[PDB]
RNA sequence: AUAUGUUAAGUGGAAAAGGAUGUGGCGUUGCCCAGACAAC
RNA sequence: UUGGCACCUCGAUGUCGGCUCAUCGCAUCCUGGGGCUGUAGUCGGUCCCAAGGGUUGGGCUGUUCGCCCAUUAAAGCGGUACGCGAGCUGGGUUCAGAACGUCGUGAGACAGUUCGGUCCCUAUCCGUCGUGGGCGUAGGAAAUUUGAGAGGAGCUGUCCUU
RNA sequence: GGGAUAAGUGCUGAAAGCAUCUAAGCAUGAAGCCCCCCUCAAGAUGAGAUUUCCCAACUUCGGUUAUAAGAUCCCUCAAAG
C-alpha cells in the first residue's frame, strides 16, 4: 500500500531567519546554514521540490579561523586563458569582500544541480550589523553547533 | 527518505534519530519507519506521546 | 651563510638556535653562520 | 621565571594607574601607555607592583618574564630616561643639526636628511658624536639603528657610523 | 586644459621659432556646452557631460539623425541649449566649476599644455594574415606553397585544442585608441581650432576628445 | 556522542642516510639549601 | 639519453633536419635584491631569493651536434607524439636504373661510398578568430554611464657631472 | 608612485637570573604579488545607475482593434563594409 506524503508547491511555507556570524568558525557555521537552505530540518522534506527557508547572515566580517589559515588558505580561480591562474589568501578576502568569503563557503556545500542552484539563491550575506529586509520579518535562529 | 523525516521530527524534541530508535526498541514498540513518519506528519500529539515513552525507557 | 642539510657547531663559541622553524648557528666570525636547508 | 618572580617594580613620583587590559604611566615625562596581557594579574602592596602567573603553563611562565620587564622598562623610562650615543669615523664625515631634523655627510653624492619624530631628541656634540635621548627604550633603539644603517662600519679602515662602544672586527687586506 | 570635444580636419606643418619643422593636426572645437552635471550623491561619481555640435530642432516626420527626437530635445532643453550630435562625460575635471549651460571655449587650453587624445582608429576590413598580426611570410621560392597563411596553431595530443588567445584572420577595424603626452602648439580663438603636435587616431572629420595628460 | 591523553606540523593529506635545546612517557645515576645551577 | 619489459595500435597511430606559429617548468644566461670571501679600489669566486621582460647575423656540412668569423646586457637548460607535414619543404634515409671497393662458384649482398629519382583530401562535430538574428532583464523607448570580471603592457646600452 | 611580502638586516624581549630577530609585540626590505597605465565588459539570468520622452478604449479583458514615444521596409550614399 503506497502511502507516503509528497510536498507540492501549494504546500510549502518558507520563513525567514537571521544568523549572526560573530565569533563563529567558518565551515561550522556554513554546514549548519546549508542544512537549513535545504529543507533538511523539516518533516515533509521532499527531495525533488524546494522546501527550505531563507537565511540572512549579518556580521560576516567577524568570522573566525583557527590555525594559520588566514595567511595560507589560497583560493585559485582559473580563467581559461593560457597561464591564467589567479589567487588570493583567505585573510585578504575577508578584509575586502567578506560577503563572497561566506557565500562561496556555503555554496560549496550545496548540490550542483538545477535545484541546488536555486536553493543557494536564498542566502543574503551582509558585512556589518544591519540588513535591508525588515519587511520580511525575520527571526533569530541561534545555531545548535 | 523516511529516516530523514523521522530525524527531523525528533530534533524538535531534543533527540536524535539514533537514540529515539534505541529507546523505542527498549520499550518494545514495533512501528515501521514508514508509519512512524506518517504519524509525525499528520498527528503531532501522538508522536509526542511516542517520544515520551522512548525517553522513559532510557 | 652556509645552507646545508647538516648544521653543526664548528666553534667552541658557536651556538644553536631556532628561528621561524629553522635551525641555525651563530658565532662572532661570520664564516661559521649556517642554516638548515 | 626568576626575573618574573623577582618583581620589585619600585615606583617613583611616577603614578601607576591600571585599566585592566592596558596600563598607563604618568611622570616627569610620562603619559605613555601599553596593553600588557589578559591572563596575568597584578598587585600593588603600597606603591610597588608585583606580577603573578596562573596555571604554571610554559606559555604563562614565558609571558611572565616579559610582562615583568615591559612594565619595569616603561616606568623606569619616565623616571630617568634612555639614551644611545653613536660616533662617526672617517675623513670629512660630519653631521650637524637642522633644528629638530638631522642631515649627514658620509661620502655620498648627497647629504641624508632624517627628520625627527615625537618624544625623541637629537643632539650633536662636535659634528662627529650623535646621541639620542628618549623615554621609550624600543623607540630610541629603533631610531638609533635606523640612523646607523646609513653607513655601517667597514672592516678595512673602520669608517662609517658606529655605536659608541661597539667592537668592530677589522681585517687587514693589503694591495 | 581639462576637457573638450572636436573634429579632426587634417594635417599640416608649422615653423617653430628657431626655425624647426613641426608636423601638426588641426582640430576644430566649436559649440561645446555643459549639459547635465553628475554628483556622487545622485549618481555615485562626479563628472560633467558635454555636448559638441548642434543639430536641427525636432520635426514631426524626420527620418535621419539630423533632427533631434523628443527625448533628446527635452534633455538638451533642461539646460537652455540646442541639441547636440556627440555627448561625452569627463571625470578628470573639477565639478565645482562649470555651471550647467556654460560654454567650454577653446582657450581653456594654452600653448605648451600636455594632453591626451582619444579617437576611434580607422577602418581596415577583413585583412587578417600578416597585416593584422605583423607575422612573417613563408618563402616565395624554391618549392614553397606557403606564403601568407598563419603557421601552426597548437601542438599534438597534449593540447587537443587550440587556446584562447590564438592570432587568426578577422578584420583589422576601428578600435578606441588613446595617444598620450602630445602637446598644444597654438590656440586660435577666432577660428576656434587647436593645433596639436603630431597625429591622432581616426579618419578626417571624426571625434577626438582632448583631455589634460594624466602623467 | 560519552570518557581519558598526544599533535601545532593543515602533520593528518606520498621518500632516505644524516642534522637538531620541538615537546610527552619511563627508569638508573651525579651535583642539592653547609649553599650548587649563571651573572658579577 | 643508451637500454630492460612487450601492456594499446599491423581491416595503417605514416617520415630526420629546416620553415611558420607558439605555450609551460626553473635546476637562472642577462637585468633586480642579499650573505660569505683567501672581498683594498676596478674586477671576480661561491651560495641564497627571484620566472616580469629579454635572450644575434654569417662561413663549412642534409645534417641534429660541432668548429670558426664578427657582434651583444646576454647569446640558459629542459617538457609539449624527441610541440607543430588534413600548415609548408623534401637536402638525408627502407623503392625500382647505374658505377667503384669488398665478399660470394653464382643468382646476389654490405649498411660501405657515389650520380638520378610522383608529397592526395571541397571541414560534419568539438576547438579558435571575426561578425549577425531571437528572446530575456515586472510598462515601452532615446542617450549617457558604474565596473564584478577579463585581456594588454612589463627589456636594456652608451656618454656627461659628482 | 602606493600597499603587502621573499632571501636578508633589525629593535625590544623572556623561556633559560646571562644571552638571544621571536615565542607575545614593533620596524625595514626585490623590475617579482595587488593596485596605479591602456582596451573590452550588466546574458554580472546577481541581468545594476542617472537624465529625458510617451500613457485606451472596447471587452466574454477571452482577446479585438487602432495607435503614442520610437523604430524599420524602400531609396541616394561612405569617414564603414
Amino acid at each position: 500500500m503506497r502511502q507516503t506524503f509528497m510536498a507540492n508547491e501549494s504546500n510549502i511555507e518558507r520563513k525567514w531567519y537571521v544568523i549572526d556570524a560573530e565569533g563563529q568558525t567558518l565551515g561550522r557555521l556554513s554546514s549548519e546554514v546549508a542544512s537549513i537552505l535545504r529543507g533538511k530540518n523539516k518533516v515533509t522534506y521532499t527531495p525533488h521540490v524546494d522546501t527550505g527557508d531563507y537565511v540572512i547572515v549579518i556580521n560576516a566580517s567577524k568570522i573566525e579561523f583557527t590555525g594559520n589559515k588566514e595567511t595560507d588558505k589560497v583560493y585559485y580561480r582559473h580563467s581559461n586563458h593560457p597561464g591564467g591562474i589567479k589567487s588570493i589568501t583567505a585573510g585578504e578576502l575577508r578584509r575586502t569582500n567578506p560577503e563572497r568569503l561566506i557565500e562561496n563557503s556555503i555554496k560549496g556545500m550545496l548540490p550542483s544541480t538545477r535545484l541546488g542552484e536555486k536553493q543557494g539563491k536564498k542566502l543574503f550575506v551582509y558585512g556589518g550589523a544591519e540588513h535591508p529586509h525588515a519587511a520580511q520579518q525575520p527571526e533569530n535562529y541561534e545555531l545548535r553547533g | 527518505l523516511w529516516i530523514t523525516r523521522i530525524n527531523a521530527a525528533a530534533r524538535q524534541h531534543e533527540m536524535s534519530y539514533s537514540r529515539l530508535m534505541n529507546g523505542l526498541k527498549k520499550a518494545g514498540i514495533d512501528i515501521n519507519r514508514k508509519m512512524l513518519s506518517e504519524i509525525a506528519i499528520s498527528d503531532e500529539k501522538a508522536f509526542a506521546q511516542l517520544v515520551t515513552k522512548a525517553k522513559d525507557a532510557l | 651563510m652556509k645552507v646545508r642539510p647538516s648544521v653543526k657547531p664548528i666553534c667552541e663559541k658557536c651556538k644553536v638556535i631556532k628561528r621561524k622553524g629553522k635551525v641555525m648557528v651563530i658565532c662572532e666570525n661570520p664564516k661559521h653562520k649556517q642554516r638548515q636547508g | 621565571s626568576r626575573v618574573g618572580k623577582k618583581i620589585i617594580d619600585i615606583p617613583s613620583d611616577v603614578t601607576v594607574t591600571f585599566d585592566g587590559n592596558h596600563v598607563t604611566v604618568k611622570g616627569p615625562k610620562g603619559e605613555l601607555s601599553r596593553t600588557l596581557n589578559e591572563r596575568m594579574t597584578f598587585k600593588q602592596e603600597e606603591n610597588t607592583i608585583e606580577v603573578v602567573r596562573p596555571s604554571d603553563s610554559k606559555e604563562d611562565r614565558t609571558n611572565h618574564g616579559t610582562t615583568r620587564a615591559l612594565l619595569n622598562n616603561m616606568v623606569q623610562g619616565v623616571s630617568q630616561g634612555y639614551v644611545k650615543v653613536l660616533e662617526l669615523v672617517g675623513v670629512g664625515y660630519r653631521a650637524q643639526m637642522q633644528g629638530k631634523d638631522l642631515i649627514l655627510n658620509v661620502g655620498y653624492s648627497h647629504p641624508v636628511e632624517i627628520k625627527a619624530e615625537e618624544n625623541i631628541t637629537f643632539s650633536v656634540e662636535k659634528n662627529t658624536v650623535v646621541k639620542v635621548e628618549g623615554i621609550s627604550k624600543e623607540q630610541v633603539g629603533a631610531l638609533a639603528s635606523n640612523i646607523r644603517s646609513v653607513r655601517p662600519p667597514e672592516p678595512y679602515k673602520g669608517k662609517g657610523i658606529r655605536y659608541q662602544g661597539e667592537y668592530v672586527r677589522r681585517k687587514e687586506g693589503k694591495t | 586644459t581639462k576637457g573638450i570635444l572636436g573634429r579632426k580636419i587634417g594635417m599640416t606643418q608649422v615653423f617653430g621659432e628657431n626655425g624647426e619643422l613641426i608636423p601638426v593636426t588641426v582640430v576644430e572645437a566649436k559649440e561645446n556646452v555643459v549639459l547635465q552635471k553628475k554628483t556622487v550623491e545622485v549618481d555615485g561619481y562626479n563628472a560633467i557631460q558635454v555636448g559638441f555640435e548642434d543639430k536641427k530642432a525636432y520635426k514631426k516626420d524626420a527620418k535621419s539623425n539630423k533632427y533631434a527626437n523628443k527625448p533628446a530635445e527635452g534633455h538638451a532643453k533642461k539646460a537652455d541649449a540646442a541639441p547636440k550630435r556627440f555627448i561625452r562625460e569627463f571625470r578628470n575635471v573639477d565639478v565645482d566649476a562649470y555651471e550647467v549651460g556654460q560654454e567650454v571655449s577653446v582657450d581653456t587650453f594654452v600653448a605648451g599644455d600636455v594632453i591626451d587624445v582619444t579617437g576611434v582608429s580607422k577602418g581596415k576590413g577583413f585583412q587578417g594574415a600578416i597585416k593584422r598580426h605583423g607575422q612573417s611570410r613563408g618563402p616565395m621560392s624554391h618549392g614553397s606553397h606557403f606564403h601568407r597563411a598563419p603557421g601552426s596553431v597548437g601542438m599534438a595530443s597534449d593540447a587537443s585544442r587550440v587556446f584562447k588567445g590564438q592570432k587568426m584572420p578577422g578584420r583589422m577595424g576601428g578600435n578606441t585608441v588613446t595617444v598620450q603626452n602630445l602637446e598644444v602648439v597654438q590656440v586660435d580663438t577666432e577660428n576656434k581650432v587647436i593645433l596639436v603636435k603630431g597625429n591622432v587616431p581616426g579618419p578626417k572629420k571624426g571625434l577626438v576628445e582632448i583631455r589634460t595628460s594624466i602623467k
